[PDB]
């Protein structure tokens, strides 16, 4: 195990991170936030029925656009920029253009077909995107026919969240049947199957080569999981721990493990070393949702007490 | 029955040639030195509680966040008004006390007599702002209102509007601050006459916008809230914590009530007595208990609604 | 579909007054700032005036304080010109152009066809200079056009705020460059901008047929925004 | 008011494979408004496919509309005998009829054998001074082919004029009757004119000739 | 100071920003009503019927609020009519209207919900009576338009009345079908009411504690006729879950008539004579299943229609929720 | 396939990454657009 | 939609001359639909002659012949009318009126030929080729009849008034200096001749196979 591997190298003690932004303006629990590609815009999902987009330098709203159903538990960024992917207990995924279509909205698509819920969704690139949904499959849509041209079934129960590969052509799913598949996006199948956890699986996150991932569940553990030698590698899990994590991120090196509990605290962890290494507080209830920029420089933290926070 | 001065008027007849000036003479011949040594001990006593409570509360209340909500707002206005009460008023009035004689000057007086009265009335409105916001919250008569923590911010600047309203204008000429009762303390000219200050007008304003609507605002208030209630216990007769709540509603409002009315009513039933019977003379003595039950209160709503306030109980 | 439709143009006595309109269509009318630029007879183009969405931010040019007003009605989608003391020096070419302003955006990408105005008879800024008032070209030939300004356009917030605009003969300004960097929307690939600080060329590879016009660069740095003398390209 | 050209004039593809007809585009004006119409010999120009995928009156449904960024695509698995026939790609958006070089669209068939012939010029030609040598060569295409003017070991290419046929009613060839037309005097100086075919697919190419004193 | 073109950026943010409070003063009043169950075959079914028959629905009010709705589709079918005649180069039977078609444009700037002049009503029955418009909307086979557009055209003098009030197929056409919130917006003593018919049961809980939460009122659905045992265990630990501690809990005991005969002739003892020993035995077997909580506040109801005393009873109990949840958080108790 | 391989693939990438890091390296202000 | 178009009036025509072509509508409502009128020449190019509307609102012709042929109709009777003028020899084209534009054009008619020359009735130049020479391997000799300087356009070639037609083979005219050459050859005691012979006027030149 990479715990026993690492035992020899040096800590990385100190880290502080400070809040360097406070954004003001979401009237309702958060339940979803996104880095785009650029580092700078973010977007979040909030009950009031709003999907907003900032601009992180300025401390500017650069667009707050009013959702026809507030039941989201899923929101995407297209990796161009130009789409989001919004989700709902109505089964669909609707398609928003952000830059080529002129100012507000008119929908393009709405994917219907599904019959459970939308619970999770990735962009490849303008055109394919991956989704999951209660109904126990995952799709692929063509988003300009509307057609499901591509889905993944085998999963036995309610598929949670998903994750993209970095070269977005593979990508892996986690459900409630405790297990994680991971699926040929070309091919339409499932590679392989790793199951373990008996709860829930909550979240997923990549090692920036693509070559190995993290999960974060219900049952109190994090684990560390690699494809090439098909098994867990690693748990992480105070004794005194028993509550659920609700999201994990790399750091830019892949150093830092930042994870969400429900004792209302943002442990950081040092991946490689799995002590915690810091600590995001500043928040009065769960911290439910993180992300890390894709260039490193910043972390977004968004919490069930409505608030969002900005560390560096 | 007294001697009149231009800063000053000691109830005491200097007939005798007896009197002498409040920032001069040990007023020892007004009461035997065992009445000042109580009056001192008694306000020590009054610091070493004050104090300890009102500085706790702060305390408490940087310590623990979750508190810093707006209803919370004017509470910590309480704490600030009676640590004014404590400052301003018993540890100047126990280095002059304990000499028998004011000894700052006319300029401290002005300080003393301003001091006290912006804290006193900062608590009175800050218990009728609290009272109007748990109105509105719970009977809803609006039924189109929210009261965030901008109303709460509006009502403490209220606050602090009214009780500059009340306490500097003694400072300019309507009206005047002078010692009174054994001249160590000075406040308010209420007993007697100056019509270059015009203490007839000030005094009625005086009794009506910062007692008379305060009284009628609270009664008013907690009528309609306690009808509110009633008819809500009403509706579910079966439902046990609605009964109960109901009951400790309604001995919480009759204590508040009670509060207030010790609080005021003996300087309400002074000052009337003093205007339908001009015809009388009182002096230190008996011009103490309204000062008495006013001082006091620098304890028990700190008690009544920090430390009796079931959310507090928690942090001790 | 994006319609901006100028009237109320014509000859004027000098002295009167007039009211210009400008009808907007197919877009959100009221989240566009919007800007009057004004081109004398045989002469440039010249910034007029400028009011920001919700009619917060209004800039006059010195000519015209005090005697124009600049107004819009932004739930009937229209937009007003209150004009007073009018001189000859107004008479012009009045362009109204619509500008949105968020990160990342395009200001001045729509143009109204544009209304005439002709008044009969009776320093601090920053200045941009085209030694070169013509260039004579050949198709499929390689052109580059330059432009100075006497201060630095590029601000310390990193951006240069330099923009090249193309007005064809016989038709209203059309956008080359935004942002320094920036390729409008239906823009050959053919052209190109680079420069610094003080200095500044668009160059157009294989130069073709529909490229001849008069070529203006512009800053958007600080108001009141300033034109070029226009640069033309005529064929050989 | 640019021409959109189809290329190539024929595209002949093997059987199965995809084949492309590529419109070259005037303008940017786009929907997908772009038309193919086509004239069939002996029969008015039809219009056949408009709308990328709204198929016209009597139009073969094998005709796939694609393409990418600023070229078009129209693409048939097998062109057919209904395929054969001058296409025009127009964009539907706007007028007039965009005159593109048109595709004459017809499968390439297998080299043909000619009737290759040679004539001396009539005497009431010679009459009026001039001599016409003739030289027919019928059923010859595709263009892998030539015909060549031999006189005295010379090539010859000056006074040569052609009458074509069309497009034949029986194999759609080329069939030409060649004629050096000169004055009689020229006619004179030589004794021996020559029409040779050379063939690419054939090694031996057709010789006609006639000298004075053969005929 | 590098407020510079910016200055505008910063003009529009807080333009959004006036926009997002006032959208939040709007909201928070709602009192959201949860119809769950369909844990079986036809559960849901049941709830909904109970619905009908004792929650009552299908008033003018909330029928109001589908207007804009119907507008909307009677705009894009238009639009589309009218694109198309522009499309295809059809020209007016009188060219006068030509006139018209222009005033038309400029007439559909008046796209203000529910201002139903005469003129406005005139001008959209001449150009729908125009022959140019009918040749073109005959052919719509040809192109792409919504199959209800005669539909709505021909009746555009009840849709457009200002008393107008949906019909139940106008209703069922608006696109409600499937799951589907299955919603209703009536008004009662001055408050407005949002009920939602969800289900899921025995199992469905980790994805409506995910998104059912801080809701206004829990509407629970039993089958009271209702291995037997371990769905009674299933049951109650769904039922008494801790994830569920601060959640009030209230219920509608339904199927009361299928119930009085299954405990007539089916004794009770298969789960653990006359209604009443039965009654407080199934309330006894409930609520000891609490054992962690001082109380729950449970509003059990005996119900006929509507008509009865019944929507006193919710409003009560709505009522007394919400004031005892405002004093909870004024220092008081 | 042995975890200490794949341990040191997981260092050899983490490590010359501490220049771009602004947490482990820390980061100055003026270097980073952090600054309000 | 079954749209029925007849056009006519094509045929001989000076270059600059006027004319009037005539396109009959039926099977559809003239004054509903927009018209359209196009021409084609017989060398693979086109040349589109106009489109009017459904009544004429909008009429449209092309850039590089706008102004010179002029379109109307007649909606009363359900008429097209094309009149005619600046002809010159490039305008010999067949011309097809069609129902609509190119955004619907749906049906194509049949057309109806103008041939653009100052040549009138033209009787045609009728030359005897009968070379028996050079063809030494062949079985049979090729046999034939030119007809040159020959206009209108086309004038049949026959043999014996029509007798003999089997193993023709016609050469399509070229045309030069305005004056049409084709020649028509027949690979195969009886009087041969050929009639060169035009039977809408019964314009009739017979040449016998005679060296002269």
């Amino acid at each position: 195990t990479l715990s026993q591997i690492t035992n020899n190298i040096d800590p990385v003690g100190r880290i502080q991170m400070r809040t360097r932004r406070t954004l003001r303006g979401h009237l309702a629990k958060i339940y979803a936030m996104h880095w785009g590609t650029d580092s700078r815009l973010l977007v979040s999902a909030s009950q009031d029925g709003k999907l907003i987009i900032w601009d992180s330098y300025t401390t500017n709203k650069v667009h707050a656009i009013p959702l026809r159903s507030s039941w989201v538990m899923t929101c995407a960024y297209a990796p161009s920029g130009n789409y989001v992917a919004c989700g709902g207990l109505d089964n669909i995924c609707s398609i928003y253009n952000l830059k080529t279509r002129e100012g507000n909205v008119r929908v393009s698509r709405e994917l219907a077909g599904h019959t459970g819920y939308l619970s999770c969704c990735r962009f490849l690139d303008d055109n394919q995107i991956v989704t999951s949904s209660g109904d126990t499959t995952c799709a692929l849509w063509d988003i300009e026919t509307g057609q499901q041209t591509t889905t993944f079934t085998g999963h036995t129960g309610d598929v949670m969240s998903l994750s993209l590969a970095p070269d977005t052509r593979l990508f892996v799913s986690g459900a409630c049947d405790a297990s994680a598949k991971l699926w040929d996006v070309r091919e339409g199948m499932c590679r392989q199957t790793f199951t373990g956890h008996e709860s829930d699986i909550n979240a997923i996150c990549f090692f920036p080569n693509g070559n190995a991932f993290a999960t974060g569940s219900d049952d109190a553990t994090c684990r560390l999981f690699d494809l090439r030698a098909d098994q867990e590698l690693m748990t992480y899990s105070h004794d005194n721990i028993i509550c659920g994590i609700t999201s994990v991120s790399f750091s830019k090196s892949g150093r830092l493990l930042l994870a969400g509990y429900d004792d209302f605290n943002c442990n950081v962890w040092d991946a490689l070393k799995a002590d915690r290494a810091g600590v995001l507080a500043g928040h009065d209830n769960r911290v439910s949702c993180l992300g890390v920029t894709d260039d490193g420089m910043a972390v977004a933290t968004g919490s069930w007490d409505s608030f969002l926070k900005i560390w560096n | 029955c007294g001697t009149e001065g231009p800063n000053f008027y000691v109830p005491f007849s200097n007939k005798t040639g007896v009197v002498r000036s409040p920032f001069e003479a040990p007023q020892y011949y007004l009461a035997e030195p065992w009445q000042f040594s109580m009056l001192a001990a008694y306000m020590f006593l009054l610091i070493m509680l004050g104090f300890p409570i009102n500085f706790l509360t702060l305390y408490v209340t940087v310590q623990h966040k979750k508190l810093r909500t707006p209803l919370n707002y004017i509470l910590l206005n309480l704490a600030v008004a009676d640590l004014f009460m404590v400052f301003g008023g018993f540890t100047t009035t126990l280095y002059t006390s304990l000499h028998g004689y004011f000894v700052f000057g006319p300029t401290g007086c002005n300080l003393e007599g301003f001091f006290a009265t912006l804290g006193g009335e900062i608590a009175l409105w800050s218990l009728v702002v609290l009272a109007i916001e748990r109105y509105v919250v719970v009977c809803k008569p609006m039924s189109n209102f929210r009261f965030g923590e901008n109303h709460a911010i509006m009502g403490v600047a209220f606050t602090w509007v009214m009780a500059l309203a009340c306490a500097a204008p003694p400072l300019v000429g309507w009206s005047r601050y002078i010692p009174e009762g054994m001249q160590c303390s000075c406040g308010i000219d209420y007993y007697t006459p100056h019509e270059e200050t015009n203490n007839e007008s000030f005094v009625i304003y005086m009794f009506v916008v910062h007692f008379i609507i305060p009284l009628i605002v609270i009664f008013f208030c907690y009528g309609q809230l306690v009808f509110t209630v009633k008819e809500a216990a009403a509706q579910q007769q079966e439902s046990a914590t609605t009964q109960k709540a109901e009951k400790e509603v309604t001995r919480m409002v009759i204590i508040y009530v009670i509060a207030f009315l010790i609080c005021w009513l003996p300087y309400a039933g002074v000052a009337f007595y003093i205007f339908t019977h001009q015809g009388s003379c009182f002096g230190p003595i008996f011009m103490t208990i309204p000062a008495f039950f006013a001082k006091t209160s620098a304890v028990y709503n700190p008690v009544i609604y920090i430390m009796m306030n079931k959310q507090f109980r928690n942090c001790m | 579909d994006v319609q901006l439709v100028e009237s109320g143009g014509g000859l004027v006595q000098p002295g009167g007054s007039r009211k210009l309109s400008c009808s907007a269509s197919g877009f959100a009318f009221s989240s566009f700032g919007m800007h009057w630029v004004r081109q004398a007879p045989e002469k440039g183009l010249e910034w007029v005036a400028y009011i920001s969405s919700g009619s917060g931010t209004i800039y006059y040019a010195d000519t015209v304080k005090g005697r124009f007003t600049i107004s819009r009605d932004d739930p009937k989608n229209t937009l007003f010109l209150q004009m007073t003391s009018l001189r000859s020096e107004d008479t012009a070419m009045y362009y109204c152009v619509r500008s949105i302003y968020y990160y990342g955006s395009s200001p001045f990408d729509f143009w109204g066809q544009g209304t005439t105005l002709t008044v009969s008879s009776g320093g601090s800024d920053i200045v941009m200079t085209q030694a070169t008032s013509s260039v004579p070209v050949t198709p499929g030939e390689s052109v580059s056009i330059s432009c100075r300004s006497s201060k630095s356009l590029l601000h310390s917030n990193g951006n240069t705020y330099l923009y090249w605009f193309l007005q064809r003969p016989g038709q209203s300004p059309q956008l080359l460059i935004y942002r320094m960097s920036n390729l409008a929307s239906g823009v050959p690939d053919r052209f190109s901008g680079s420069g610094s600080g003080t200095a500044f060329t668009l160059t157009i590879s294989r130069l073709e047929a529909e490229d001849v016009g008069v070529y203006y660069c512009m800053q958007h740095l600080e108001y009141p925004l300033t034109f070029g003398a226009g640069t033309k390209l005529e064929l050989k | 008011d640019v021409v959109m050209t189809q290329t190539p004039l024929t595209l002949s593809v093997t059987i199965g494979q995809p084949a492309s007809i590529s419109c070259k585009s005037s303008q940017s004006l786009l929907e997908t408004s772009l038309n193919w119409l086509l004239q069939r010999p002996g029969q008015s120009p039809k219009r056949l496919i408009y709308l990328v995928s709204k198929l016209d009156s009597g139009v073969p449904d094998r005709f796939t509309g694609s393409g990418s960024g600023t070229d078009f695509t129209l693409k048939i698995s097998r062109v057919e005998a209904a395929d054969l026939g001058v296409y025009y790609c127009w964009q539907g958006t706007h007028f007039p009829l965009t005159f593109g070089a048109g595709t004459k669209l017809e499968l390439k068939r297998a080299d043909a054998a000619p009737t290759v012939s040679i004539f001396p010029p009539s005497s009431e030609q010679l009459t009026s001074g001039g001599a016409s040598v003739v030289c027919f060569l019928n059923n010859f295409y595709p263009k892998d082919i030539n015909v060549k003017w031999k006189i005295d070991g010379s090539e010859r290419q000056n006074g040569v004029l052609n009458s074509w046929t069309d497009q034949d009613s029986k194999d759609s060839t080329y069939s030409m009757s060649s004629t050096l037309t000169l004055t009689k005097d020229e006619y004179e100086r030589h004794n021996s004119y020559t029409c040779e075919a050379t063939h690419k697919t054939s090694t031996s190419p057709i010789v006609k000739s006639f000298n004075r004193n053969e005929c | 100071t590098l407020s510079a073109e910016d200055k505008a950026a910063v003009e529009r943010s807080k333009m959004i920003d006036r926009n997002l409070r006032e959208d939040g003063e709007k909201a928070a009043r709602e009192v959201k009503l949860l119809l769950l169950g369909a844990g079986e075959s036809g559960k849901s079914t049941i709830v909904k019927q109970m619905k009908i028959i004792h929650e009552a629905g299908y008033s003018e009010e909330e029928c109001k609020q589908y207007k804009a709705v119907v507008y909307s589709n009677t705009i894009q079918s238009i639009i589309a009519i009218i694109r198309a005649m522009g499309r295809l180069k059809i020209d007016f039977g009188d060219s006068a209207r030509a006139d018209d078609a222009r005033q038309l444009f400029v007439l559909a700037g008046a796209a203000e919900e529910g201002f139903m002049t005469a003129e406005l009503a005139g001008v959209i029955k001449r150009l729908w009576k125009d022959s140019g418009v009918q040749a073109c909307f005959n052919r719509s086979r040809e192109y792409q338009l919504n199959d209800s557009a005669a539909y709505y055209l021909n009746d555009l003098d009840r849709i457009a009345q200002p008393n107008y009030i949906p019909t139940q197929q106008d209703v069922l056409r608006t696109r409600v079908k499937t799951t589907g919130i299955v919603e209703t917006h009536f008004t009662f003593k001055d408050l407005h009411f949002k009920m939602f018919d969800v289900g899921g049961q025995r199992s469905e809980r980790k994805k409506w504690i995910h998104c059912f939460e801080g809701v206004t009122a829990i509407i629970f659905c039993v089958a009271l006729s209702d291995r037997m045992h371990e769905s009674m265990k299933l049951f109650d630990s769904i039922c008494n879950n801790k994830w569920f501690t601060d959640t009030s809990i209230i219920l509608f005991l339904n199927k009361k008539d299928l119930f009085e005969e299954k405990i007539k002739k089916s004794p009770l003892t298969i789960c653990y004579n006359t209604y009443e020993e039965a009654a407080a035995y199934i309330q006894c077997q409930f609520e000891d299943l609490n054992k962690r909580k001082d109380t729950k506040e449970i509003y059990t109801h005996f119900t006929c229609a509507t008509d009865t005393k019944n929507v006193q009873f919710v409003f009560d109990a709505v009522t007394d929720v919400i004031i005892k949840n405002n004093l909870k958080d004024c220092g008081l108790f | 396939m042995l975890v200490s391989k794949c341990c040191e693939e997981f260092r050899d990438y983490v490590e010359e990454r501490s220049g771009e890091d602004p947490l482990v390296k820390g980061i100055p202000e003026d270097k980073n657009p952090f600054k309000e | 939609c079954e749209v029925q178009l007849v056009e006519s009036g094509g045929g001989l025509v000076k270059p600059g001359g006027s004319l009037k072509l005539s396109c009959a509508a039926s099977g559809f409502t003239f004054s509903s639909y927009a018209m359209s009128w196009v021409r084609q020449t017989p060398e693979k190019r086109l040349e589109w002659v106009a489109t009017i509307s459904s009544r004429g609102l909008y009429t449209y012709f092309p850039d590089s012949m706008k102004g010179r042929f002029t379109i109307s109709r007649d909606n009363a009777k359900n008429t097209l009318s094309l009149q005619m003028s600046s002809l010159r020899s490039e305008d010999t084209a067949m011309y097809y009126c069609l129902r609509g534009g190119g955004y619907d054009a749906d049906y194509w008619g049949q057309g109806t030929t103008l041939t653009v020359s100052s040549a009138k009735t033209t009787a045609p130049s009728v030359y005897p080729l009968a070379p028996v020479c050079g063809d030494t391997t062949g079985s049979s000799v090729t046999l034939g009849c030119l007809v040159k300087g020959y206009f209108p356009e086309p004038v049949t070639l026959t043999w014996n008034s029509g007798s003999l037609s089997s193993g023709v083979h016609t050469f399509p005219a070229v045309l030069q200096s305005d004056l049409y050459t084709l020649s028509s050859s027949v690979t195969v005691s009886q009087s041969i001749t050929c009639n060169v012979a035009h039977p809408a006027s019964s314009t009739k030149v017979d040449k016998k196979i005679e060296p002269r």
